[PDB]
């Protein structure tokens, strides 16, 4: 905040949901709950400048978990070598991921 | 029942299409209901009923104030709709045209990006908590009575203002 | 520094209170009756209405 | 206009701002500033003209679009980071998002084409509310986000601002448009100086405000409209010229008044990160500024402009209109000068 | 400046010090009609503040000391010299209508505020409302021009619609023979000179203009020589009159409060009868506007505000 | 999801231009930005959802709140510019420019 | 576009004069489109033929400042053989002036493009050669 | 620039490490200008309500030297104390780096060889 | 107009004013109960160069014997 009344006083009109981890309803954690307590946890204490270079690592696990980018790619790549595989015949479903499997529960 | 969100989307930008295209305000009073009311089922359909059903009121009071608007001065003898001139059709038919040869492009040259025709559908509900009681939408605006102090006063004094505002400009 | 296209510019009132023409009143005029419940059928109220 | 509604008016223009400066979230800054805008379209529409009536809706419009450009923002961050926060790694379109609607908020070129008109048609006092208030909880926003600006684009909407204002400024005979394009060539040195340090874009900040609060007064003292109008004060209101003089040539930034101090630290600092050619434009174009200045003070300080019969009742009235805050605002807007590094932080 | 929305919200309610006999009641008639008579004798029997005809020296005898200054402080505009020549060169004319109607609006502040703050009504003698006949008057013979006609539609424009119009307005009917043998008979013979052409189009522009719009907007008491000539019946006809028209039914405490703000402000009551407008007939110029600044500044009790001028016997200078 | 955000973004896009491209009706310029409203609040609705962020699930109906309070004194002023004219014509409201 | 302007500083001066005279007609042109949809939008046509009339009136003008302007620099460069030097650009930049003062039908405004012209096209010469950046990141 | 370093109390005039400065002497220039100005504000205060210009308001223009070397003082404390923690900050750099600021051998005009330029 | 501004102030500024003063003294004083500090005969504190004129010589006017100790200690 520009002005840092918020901070002087110790109250908290909004500094309790900026971002995931913070304070939720009956305890239901957010998506991405443990893997931006790690960005947090990495970048406090050292600055911007410092977070963007050191805390790399633990920035580009949350960025995949929160928009999946990377995992969308695994998945696709995974259907689209599989119909290629059906085109040719070379390739089955099995049972258990065609619809008559043994259920469990 | 995969595309279902897709297409309900594709109603919502037409519908804001429409709006944008500006036929007469009733008219776009009408595109702005059934676009609110694709909102409400968008949002109905990525999970709680509570955000959706409040927007699509809200917005039922707040056209139905604005078209009694429209009937007192934002009128003229002839409206103009959206089949009232050779321009608006052709730009409305451009649109919807570009929006298809868009989703094509976006299909074809950049493979997994923003859209997907293998993949739609796949990424619509990330995690759920399966096992597990007060998950809907209704209980975090319920908490923000308790949780957002800050949020319910400005809301409120907003509001109270508002009517104030209000009386002010149209005091005469 | 007047030129063609901003010659026409009056200044501006010194109390920012414009002389505008008085528009008519776009009053709505209604037929009554005579087919209506409450005109007792043969009454032509030329209704002169605002709202 | 009735002193609760002015009590509930004023007190949400003043807590809109202060919401946008104290608040840590972006979703707060906002309604800040749209706290700002309900509060203070009121007043603009106080005086039930067709002109304050064409100001407000210009000025509503506006503000609207810069608002949900602001907002588009912010929820296109929140959808990228999951937090409310511009923090380290936000996308750079979305900052050009609010970039572009935070100067379109401001009123800076090429966004500049309503604050004269809005500006114009609305009573001196809201005038001077909306060029000195309204512009803080903008550039509370801007200074919260100063190192992940855009250089370029920073510099490029700076200078147009500088170009734009300082041609208005010439061109202009009204006195509520020569400050608006007063006020946007000052927005073009504060947004010039924004990404390499933000005191100085305060420093400059509170200079503007400081000299164009009392040159407002000396407007609101006998309404004078118009450049006949500020000139006949002499004989309206002799004891004034010679500090209206003093007040726009601090405006214009001649040394050794203390308005020349902003325009030299940022010059300075500007040099010290190596964009020459952006100074000495804007250095250029800030005499071109002090152009307009002069002439409006040989208009009504150093010429006397002849003067009409009804002056003489003007000089048999008395007027206590000119306040005790004139006087202090004015001369920490002359003579400040060899106070300036207690001025630069 | 005691006044304003602090008192206001302390309470210094106007609609609560308002009363019955709290009218503005403006006497009008034409160039000798037994117009002065009427007011003081309306006001003495009404309990009511008299205000007579606003002259030139109007603002020099209700500023400073009180006396009446000198020509070219109180508007170098000679009533005397219109009546021995009006179609002058110089511009004499204009420049006294002009300062007469703008002295007639600095009175017309003075009664509302008066009427504003102490309850007291008030009983005008020819108010602003009623000075674009003598316009009309010296544009029909031909005294002035039409520059001059539309810089006083423009002040009157400008400064009319900001105050409240009179509860009631009084006319005196007398024909232009009995107005020119009445003439005749008071002796200043700049006053005989007048012309019958003049006063026929002051009786005119009255009957043609003034009545109409003031009937429309409030009571109109239009009384011949002998239903006046005795003021008493014109009292009870004030007395039961019925104000059921005009702006003053709906104005309430806060507009009366703004009201009052704007003509305790003397500065934007005459602000807009001081319009730059470049008129040669009312511009001065540089040198003789600084000479005749500099003279009024050196006049005793006009060089510093009224309570600091230690020459008038001004006391605690310094501790103020 | 990412190819309902876009669309959605777009959809803002879309309503943007309609609001920076005049017609001669203020009320069909009021009406997108309401439009401009319904996106936004699709977008902040649909991203809390996915992110199950129960304390930022207030958000909607904050911008709920305060755009519809926007759309009042805009209603307002459209009255006023109606009043003042007899249409809400934009183009009846140019005489500012001196 | 950014490889291409890019493509015309791969070169040093005095050669591919027909490249660089396409490049900076395209810059040229550019800037032409911008300036004439700021004109039609700021200041409207009667009607869109002679909107897009003077659109193209604009875009012609820009391009042919632009084009003469570099065509005139490149042919300086290699006449005098002497590529880094700032006066064939100011030679350039009056030949962009002389287009401008051409095509607005006024030889004072030749003159006066024909000296801030050369004057701007000779200051960017020398910030190309020495290292002047226009737009620096921040490093203080 | 300032703002973001360890130990920042938020929103705070004067800290007690600032304390730990020397205060202004009470007559130093900055001070004195301070009162001066003061003084000139009570004289145009005066003149723009059209009073004596030093004969009236006694106790206005000494409220206002009184309230302008107040403001002066403690603003001048403050801008002291920016100054000394920001010498204090570069200081501190310079030890903890010391291998970016190398101190450097200057050498004598005896192996230096500055060009010599005719002026003919 | 001065006389109703007075009384207007009076009920709605002074008199509220003296009920806040009041009743922050009066909440203080039902939480506070003094640690009585213990007794040092510091030799410039409770002088007695003469008797007072009443009394025993040895109390004050005004004594409280739960605060204010004689040159030898407490009372208690
Ligand atoms: C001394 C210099 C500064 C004086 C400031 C006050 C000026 C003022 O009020 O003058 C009026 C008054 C004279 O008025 P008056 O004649 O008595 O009556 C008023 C008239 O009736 C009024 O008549 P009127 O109002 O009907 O019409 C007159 C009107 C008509 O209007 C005009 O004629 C308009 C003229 C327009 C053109 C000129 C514009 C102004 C130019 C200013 C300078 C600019 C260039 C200089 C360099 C850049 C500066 C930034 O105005 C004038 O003619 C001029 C009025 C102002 C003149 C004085 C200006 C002072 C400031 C500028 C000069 C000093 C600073 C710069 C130089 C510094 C050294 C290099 O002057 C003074 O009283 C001067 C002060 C004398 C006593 C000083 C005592 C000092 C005591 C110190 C110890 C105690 C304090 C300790 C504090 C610390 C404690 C720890
Ligand atoms: C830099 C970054 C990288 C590149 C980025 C992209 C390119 C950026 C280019 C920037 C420079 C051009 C900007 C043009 C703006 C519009 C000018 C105009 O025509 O207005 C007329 C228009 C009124 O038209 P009208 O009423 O029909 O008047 C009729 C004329 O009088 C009828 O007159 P006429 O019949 O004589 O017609 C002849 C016409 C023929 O000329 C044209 O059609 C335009 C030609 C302009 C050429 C100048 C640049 C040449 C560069 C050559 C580079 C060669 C290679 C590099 C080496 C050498 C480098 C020097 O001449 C004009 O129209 C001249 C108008 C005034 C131009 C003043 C330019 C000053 C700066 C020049 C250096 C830059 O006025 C306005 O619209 C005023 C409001 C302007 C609002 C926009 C303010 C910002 C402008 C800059 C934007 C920069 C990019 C975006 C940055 C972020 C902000 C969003
Ligand atoms: C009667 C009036 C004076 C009454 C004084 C009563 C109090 C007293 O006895 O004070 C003794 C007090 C004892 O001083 P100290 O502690 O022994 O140190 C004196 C040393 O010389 C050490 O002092 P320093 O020489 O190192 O000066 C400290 C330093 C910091 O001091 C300052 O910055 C203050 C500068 C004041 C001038 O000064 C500067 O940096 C000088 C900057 C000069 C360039 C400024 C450019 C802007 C334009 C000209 C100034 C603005 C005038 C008004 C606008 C008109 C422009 C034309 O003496 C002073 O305060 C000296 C100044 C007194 C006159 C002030 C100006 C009139
Ligand atoms: C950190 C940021 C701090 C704030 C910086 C921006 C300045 C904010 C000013 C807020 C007040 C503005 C205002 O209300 O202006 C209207 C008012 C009209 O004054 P007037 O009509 O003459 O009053 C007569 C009855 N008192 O005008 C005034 O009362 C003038 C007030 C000028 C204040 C200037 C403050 C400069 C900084 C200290
Ligand atoms: C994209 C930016 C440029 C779009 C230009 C569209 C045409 C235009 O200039 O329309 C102006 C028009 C002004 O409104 P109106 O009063 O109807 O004007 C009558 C014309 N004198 O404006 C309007 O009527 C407003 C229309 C708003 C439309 C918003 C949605 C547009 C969707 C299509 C985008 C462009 C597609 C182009 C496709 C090209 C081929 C691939
Ligand atoms: C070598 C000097 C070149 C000067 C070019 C220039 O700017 O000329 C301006 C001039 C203005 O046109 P104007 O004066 O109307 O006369 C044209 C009649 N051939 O335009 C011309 O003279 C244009 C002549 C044709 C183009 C020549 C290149
Ligand atoms: C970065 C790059 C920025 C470039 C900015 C400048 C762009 C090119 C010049 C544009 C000029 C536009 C105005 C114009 O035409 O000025 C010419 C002026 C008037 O000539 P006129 O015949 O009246 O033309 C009609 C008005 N356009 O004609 C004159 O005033 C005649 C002047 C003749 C002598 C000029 C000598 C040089 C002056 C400058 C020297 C600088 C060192
Ligand atoms: C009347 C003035 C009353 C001042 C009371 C104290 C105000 C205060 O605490 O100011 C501290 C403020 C913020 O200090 P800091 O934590 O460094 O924040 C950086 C933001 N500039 O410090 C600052 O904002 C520094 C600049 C203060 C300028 C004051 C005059 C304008
Ligand atoms: N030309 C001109 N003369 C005016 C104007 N107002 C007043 N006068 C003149 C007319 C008279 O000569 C003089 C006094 O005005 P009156 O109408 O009161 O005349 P008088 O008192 O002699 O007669 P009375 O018994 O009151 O009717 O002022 C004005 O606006 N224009
Ligand atoms: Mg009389």
């Amino acid at each position: 905040p520009f002005l840092d009344i918020q901070k002087k006083l110790g109250i908290s009109l909004d500094r309790h949901f900026m971002f995931l981890s913070a304070e939720q309803p009956y305890k239901n954690a957010a998506r991405c709950h443990a893997f931006e307590k790690e960005w947090i946890e990495c970048a406090h204490g050292i600055g911007g400048t410092r977070a963007k270079k050191e805390c790399k690592i633990e920035f580009d696990d949350f960025e995949e978990c929160l928009l999946r980018y990377k995992t969308m790619r695994r998945m696709h790549d995974i259907k689209k070598q599989r119909e290629k595989l059906m085109k040719e015949g070379k390739y089955t479903p099995p049972p258990h991921h065609s619809g008559r499997e043994e259920p469990r529960p | 029942m995969n595309n279902y969100i897709f297409v309900l989307s594709s109603l919502f930008l037409v519908g804001c299409l429409g709006l944008a295209l500006k036929p007469s305000p009733i008219y776009g009073g009408l595109g702005l209901i059934v676009s609110g009311f694709v909102g409400c089922l968008m949002v109905l359909g990525f999970g709680g009923s509570f955000l959706g059903l409040m927007v699509f009121l809200i917005y039922l009071g707040g056209m139905l104030v604005v078209f009694g608007y429209t009937t007192a001065m934002a009128t003229e003898e002839y409206p103009e709709t959206w089949g009232s001139n050779w321009l608006i059709l052709g730009f409305l038919v451009l649109g919807v045209i570009m929006e298809v040869f868009l989703i094509c492009v976006l299909n074809y040259y950049d493979e997994v990006g923003v859209i997907n025709l293998d993949g739609l559908g796949d990424w619509l509900m990330y995690e759920v908590d399966d096992v597990g009681v007060m998950l809907e939408g209704g209980i975090g605006v319920a908490a923000m009575y308790s949780c957002a102090t800050w949020m319910m006063v400005v809301a409120g004094w907003s509001l109270f203002a508002g009517i104030f505002i209000i009386i002010e400009i149209t005091r005469d | 520094y007047p030129s063609k296209e901003t010659a026409h510019w009056k200044p501006p009132p010194w109390n920012d209170v414009d002389i505008l023409k008085e528009k008519a009143v776009t009053n709505m005029t209604l037929n009554f009756g005579p087919q209506h419940p409450a005109a007792h059928g043969v009454l032509r109220l030329v209704l002169e209405l605002s709202g | 206009m009735n002193p609760i509604t002015l009590a509930i008016i004023y007190f949400t223009i003043f807590l809109g701002p202060v919401i946008t400066m104290s608040s840590t979230n972006l979703m707060l800054m906002w309604v800040g500033l749209e706290f700002s805008l309900l509060a203070i379209i009121p007043m603009l529409i106080n005086k039930k003209n067709p002109r304050s009536t064409e100001a407000a809706t210009k000025y509503f419009v506006t503000q609207a679009t810069a608002s949900m450009i602001i907002l588009l923002a912010i929820v296109l961050n929140y959808k990228q980071l999951g937090t409310w926060m511009f923090q380290q790694q936000t996308n750079g379109l979305i900052l050009n998002m609010t970039l572009m609607a935070l100067s379109m908020k401001l009123g800076l070129a090429p966004f500049h084409f309503w604050l004269p008109e809005v500006t114009q048609g609305i009573p001196l006092h809201m005038g001077l509310i909306l060029l000195t208030w309204q512009k803080i909880a903008p550039l509370s926003i801007l200074i919260q986000i100063y190192p992940l600006l855009n250089s370029t684009i920073i510099l490029m909407l700076a200078i147009t601002s500088i170009f734009m204002g300082a041609w208005g400024g010439l061109n202009q005979t009204q006195m509520r448009k020569i400050m608006a394009y007063s006020s946007i060539a000052h927005m073009g040195w504060m947004l010039a100086i924004l990404p390499y340090n933000p005191s100085l874009t305060l420093l400059n900040l509170m200079i503007y405000i400081i000299l164009t609060a009392p040159m407002f007064m000396a407007l609101m003292l006998n309404n004078s409209m118009t450049i006949n109008s500020i000139s006949l004060l002499w004989n309206k209101t002799p004891a004034m010229l010679t500090m209206i003089s003093l007040m726009l040539l601090s405006l214009g930034g001649l040394p050794p008044l203390t308005g020349f101090l902003p325009k030299w630290i940022i010059i300075t600092e500007l040099m010290k990160n190596n964009c020459l050619i952006m100074a000495t434009l804007m250095a250029m174009m800030a005499l071109l500024n002090l152009f307009f200045y002069t002439r409006l003070i040989y208009s009504t300080s150093l010429t006397m402009f002849p003067t009409n019969n009804n002056s003489k009742m003007m000089t048999h009235q008395t007027k206590t209109k000119p306040n005790l805050m004139f006087s202090t605002l004015a001369i920490m807007s002359t003579m400040t000068l060899p106070l300036a590094p207690q001025l630069i932080t | 400046l005691r006044y304003g929305l602090l008192a206001a919200i302390l309470g210094d309610k106007t609609t609560k010090k308002l009363h019955e006999y709290s009218r503005v009641i403006t006497v009008d008639g034409n160039i000798c009609s037994g117009k002065n008579k009427l007011a003081k004798e309306i006001a003495q029997q009404l309990g009511m503040k008299h205000y007579p005809e606003a002259g030139i020296q109007y603002s020099s005898t209700t500023t400073g000391d009180g006396r009446p200054l000198d020509i070219e402080f109180s508007g170098s505009c000679s009533l005397e010299k219109f009546y021995d020549d009006p179609k002058s060169n110089d511009g004499n004319s204009y420049r006294l209508q002009s300062w007469l109607y703008a002295s007639r609006l600095l009175q017309y502040a003075d009664a509302l505020e008066h009427l504003l703050s102490t309850g007291q009504g008030v009983v005008l003698e020819r108010s602003i409302y009623s000075d674009f006949v003598f316009l009309e008057a010296m544009y029909n013979q031909g005294y002035i021009r039409k520059q001059c006609v539309d810089h006083y539609n423009e002040i009157k424009r400008l400064t009319l619609p900001e105050y409240l119009p009179p509860h009631a307005v009084i006319y005196i009917d007398v024909p232009v023979p009995e107005v020119q043998s009445r003439i005749q008979k008071k002796g200043d013979p700049h006053e005989m000179k007048v012309t019958s052409a003049y006063l026929q189009d002051i009786e005119n522009a009255y009957k043609k203009t003034f009545l109409p719009k003031m009937s429309e907007m409030c009571e109109v008491l239009v009384y011949d020589s002998w239903e006046a000539e005795d003021p008493t019946k014109v009292v009870e006809d004030i007395e039961y009159l019925k104000y059921n028209k005009g702006p003053w039914l709906k104005q309430d405490d806060w507009t009366f409060h703004y009201l009052r703000m704007l003509v305790q402000d003397k500065t934007e009551v005459l602000n807009y009868t001081t319009i730059p407008v470049y008129l040669p007939e009312i511009t001065i110029g540089a040198h003789q506007g600084s000479r005749i600044y500099n003279s009024f500044r050196e006049l005793p009790g006009r060089k510093y505000a009224p309570g600091y001028n230690a020459e008038v016997g001004d006391k605690w200078i310094w501790l103020k | 999801m990412p190819s309902t955000f876009f669309n959605l973004t777009m959809a803002f896009s879309l309503s943007l231009l309609g609001t920076l491209m005049f017609r001669s009706h203020l009320m069909s310029t009021l009406l997108c930005l309401e439009g401009m409203v319904l996106s936004l609040f699709i977008m902040t609705s649909v991203t809390s959802l996915n992110s199950n962020s129960m304390s930022s699930m207030p958000i909607p109906i904050t911008i709920l709140v305060f755009a519809a309070c926007e759309a009042a004194v805009g209603l307002a002023l459209l009255v006023k510019v109606s009043n003042t004219y007899g249409t809400d014509y934009v183009q009846n409201l140019n005489l500012l420019q001196c | 576009v950014k490889r291409f302007f890019e493509s015309y500083h791969e070169v040093p001066d005095g050669t591919q004069c027909h490249r660089k005279t396409y490049i900076t007609t395209a810059l040229g042109g550019i800037c032409g489109i911008i300036g004439s949809a700021y004109s039609v939008s700021l200041n409207p046509a009667d009607s869109t033929l002679e909107a897009v009339a003077r659109v193209g009136r604009y875009t012609f003008t820009a391009a042919a400042i632009g084009a003469m302007f570099g065509l005139t620099t490149c042919v300086s460069a290699q006449v005098r053989e002497k590529p880094d030097d700032p006066l064939n650009y100011f030679i350039g930049g009056c030949a962009g002036g002389l287009t401008l003062g051409a095509r607005t039908h006024s030889y004072g405004t030749a003159a006066m493009g024909c000296v801030y012209m050369g004057t701007a096209a000779a200051l960017f010469k020398i910030g190309k050669l020495e290292g002047w950046e226009l737009f620096p990141t921040p490093k203080v | 620039m300032m703002n973001g370093r360890p130990g920042h109390e938020p929103l705070k005039f004067l800290p007690d490490e600032a304390r730990s400065l020397p205060p202004p002497k009470l007559n130093d220039p900055r001070l004195v200008y301070m009162g001066l100005l003061g003084y000139c504000t009570g004289l145009m205060d005066n003149m723009l309500r059209m009073r004596p210009v030093m004969r009236a308001g006694l106790h206005r223009q000494l409220l206002f030297v009184t309230s302008f070397v107040f403001a002066g003082y403690f603003y001048l404390k403050r801008q002291n104390y920016l100054y000394a923690v920001k010498d204090h900050d570069m200081f501190g750099y310079i030890k903890l780096h010391p291998e970016d600021f190398p101190e450097k051998e200057k050498k004598t005009y005896a192996e230096i060889l500055e060009p010599f330029h005719p002026v003919r | 107009g001065s006389a109703r501004m007075w009384k207007a102030l009076t009920y709605f500024v002074a008199l509220p004013g003296v009920g806040v003063s009041m009743l922050n003294v009066f909440l203080k004083s039902r939480h506070e109960e003094h640690e009585r500090p213990p007794f040092v005969a510091y030799p410039h504190l409770r002088i007695r160069t003469k008797p007072f004129p009443w009394g025993d010589g040895n109390h004050t006017l005004f004594h409280n014997p739960h605060v204010n100790p004689l040159p030898t200690g407490y009372e208690d």
